[PDB]
């Protein structure tokens, strides 16, 4: 992360699609490098729905500039999350902040 | 008495922690400490024997850019964590350690089934995290002894023999000392009122004895200087 | 504000400290400006251009 | 060594050599060792080192 | 292994003159040449013992800025000439030598009173130029054995030993080392040019050979840390 920043790194990281974000808040049921399974809160479950959100991280996929795009999980097992929280940082991203 | 010089000697070893240490040499004449100090700083930091991890082998891992089920971080992160591991082995320059772990939680360096010779300096050093109950990790760690830093590029360029698929190569940093700070101050010996003493603060990984480190550096310096002494 | 933040830590307010030559081991004649800076690696690799 | 456009030399120090040589030939007033007498440039170099 | 290291076996020595040495040592370990050169230079500059002039007593001259009618050169010129003189005393640490000249005045170092213990490397080294025919110069110089360089400014303090007048203090310059420098270049051996090659340029006043001075400095440095190597 940049030691001296402008505070706009979080907005750029969130708005960019390289960073996975939680559609619904809940508790991280299962954390892994390949995939993340999150159990949503009872107030956000739709009727007739399992209530599990599965995020499949893209790992080591070539970009348009022949670079490496990798997503690494940020949250731990059992850590509560809310809507808009970052789950896995994308390339050149640290803790939801842009790191070029 | 001007022709003869006083003999410096080690007077005390002050170990602040397992890694941080302080070495005191006394007495010294005028700027001799400087003439020693930087020299020692240019020997301890540059060339020093040390143990480092060279190759890793995991049953479920095909290449360094892959991932394992049940582990939180990538295999490259595992290799990077293993690179910073500090170990001390005596009697030989080749050890094949084995690490077997299962269950929820971190995998510390204490989980390595070490032999009598191999001693782990940082038992609580973290390597990986297992977040699946039905997940087990078995790893073979190859550790050697050397000097300086060499990358895996030189090793693969040497090409002694073909490498079996799944044998990951990591960069070796054999240097066990990461910070050296020398300071020469006034010393109170006899009534000369001009002698000085040198204090060397060493921040290492804890795998090298500071007194043995100073002795090795002095031996290297004397061996190098004997060539100038002989000349032709 | 930067000077106050520096004073909060155990660092000089002027931002310049005294360095010693690595090859020599000599106190530099004038203080130098040291710190921590954010550096980027551009997508211009020497091996690609060679 | 000479530019054909005008004849002025093009082999000249630009950035760091100029600063170094300017630092060389600068005189203070109360500098250390002022007022000494030296037998030659070699003594000056040995004293500075 | 981890102890073989590397040593400079292509040692070359070139002598421009009798007091001029150009030594080249290669191959050396990466960075070791800098340490060796710096340590040798420091030892030669500030730790080499030697015998040299310390103070003078001019008859008829009291202060440094005074003037002498006999000699066309001023007093500081005489002090500089004495400082440039090199002597190789071995019988005793400190000794007084007396100079007395008259008549024509191309006075060099050969006119000094020759004692058994003291030896003059350069008797033809000029000292002063007395132009007047009926001019006589009498000098008493003190030569002591010390180490390194001791400027007269430091010796100015503690004037109790210098209470008698007429004792002009000159720079000591005990060490017979002048214009010592090192260069580090790259050397190639079995396809690795990270190896350093050290070039040492040395001049001496003539008391000892430059190679002898290098040998003595290296021996002193190696014997300094003999306790550690044991």
């Amino acid at each position: 992360k940049p030691l001296v920043g402008t505070g706009m790194e979080r907005a750029v990281a969130v708005d960019s699609g390289v960073t996975a974000v939680a559609k619904r808040g809940g508790v991280v049921q299962y954390v892994d490098a390949s995939r993340i399974v999150i159990k949503v809160n009872e107030d956000e479950m739709y009727p007739g729905e399992a209530g599990i959100d599965i995020y499949n991280l893209t790992k080591y996929t070539r970009s348009n500039q022949n670079t490496c795009i990798n997503q690494m999980p940020c949250v731990s097992l059992g850590e509560p999350v809310e809507r808009g929280d970052v789950l896995a940082d994308g390339p050149s991203t640290d803790l939801g902040e842009l790191a070029l | 008495s001007v022709t003869e010089f006083l003999k410096p000697r080690l007077v005390d070893i002050e170990q602040v922690s397992s890694t941080h240490a302080k070495v005191t040499l006394e007495p010294l004449e005028r700027g001799f400490g400087h003439t020693l100090g930087n020299a020692l700083r240019r020997i301890l930091l540059s060339s020093m024997p040390g143990c480092a991890v060279t190759e890793v082998e995991i049953d479920g891992v095909l290449h360094e850019y892959s991932t394992k089920e049940g582990v939180q971080e990538d295999i490259l992160e595992i290799l990077l964590n293993l690179k910073g591991l500090a170990v001390r082995v005596q009697g030989k320059d080749e050890v094949i350690l084995t690490l077997n772990k299962s269950g929820i939680g971190p995998v510390t360096a204490a989980d390595i089934t070490h032999d009598g010779d191999v001693e782990i300096v940082k038992p609580q050093h973290v390597i990986c995290h297992l977040t699946d109950e039905n997940a087990s990790i078995s790893m073979r760690i190859k550790v050697q002894r050397g000097r300086g830093y060499v990358p895996a590029s030189t090793r693969i360029h040497s090409e002694e023999d073909e490498r079996p698929i799944g044998r990951l190569l990591v960069d070796a940093c054999y240097s066990p000392v990461e910070r050296i700070a020398y300071n020469v101050e006034a010393a109170r010996v006899e009534q000369r009122t001009d002698l000085d003493k040198l204090v060397i603060e060493m921040e290492t990984n804890g795998t090298i004895d500071p007194e043995e480190a100073i002795r090795r550096a002095a031996t290297i310096l004397a061996e190098q200087l004997e060539a100038f002494v002989d000349l032709r | 504000e930067i000077k106050e933040l520096l004073k909060l830590g155990d660092l000089p307010t002027s931002g310049q400290i005294r360095l010693y030559d690595g090859r020599t081991g000599e106190q530099f004649e004038r203080p130098v400006t040291v710190g921590y800076m954010y550096m980027l690696k551009l997508n211009h690799l020497v091996d690609d251009k060679m | 060594i000479l530019s054909p456009a005008n004849g002025e030399p093009i082999i000249v120090p630009s950035q760091d050599v100029v600063l170094g040589l300017y630092y060389m030939t600068r005189d203070c007033v109360n500098a250390k060792g002022e007022g000494m007498v030296l037998t030659g440039p070699k003594e000056a170099e040995r004293l500075y080192r």
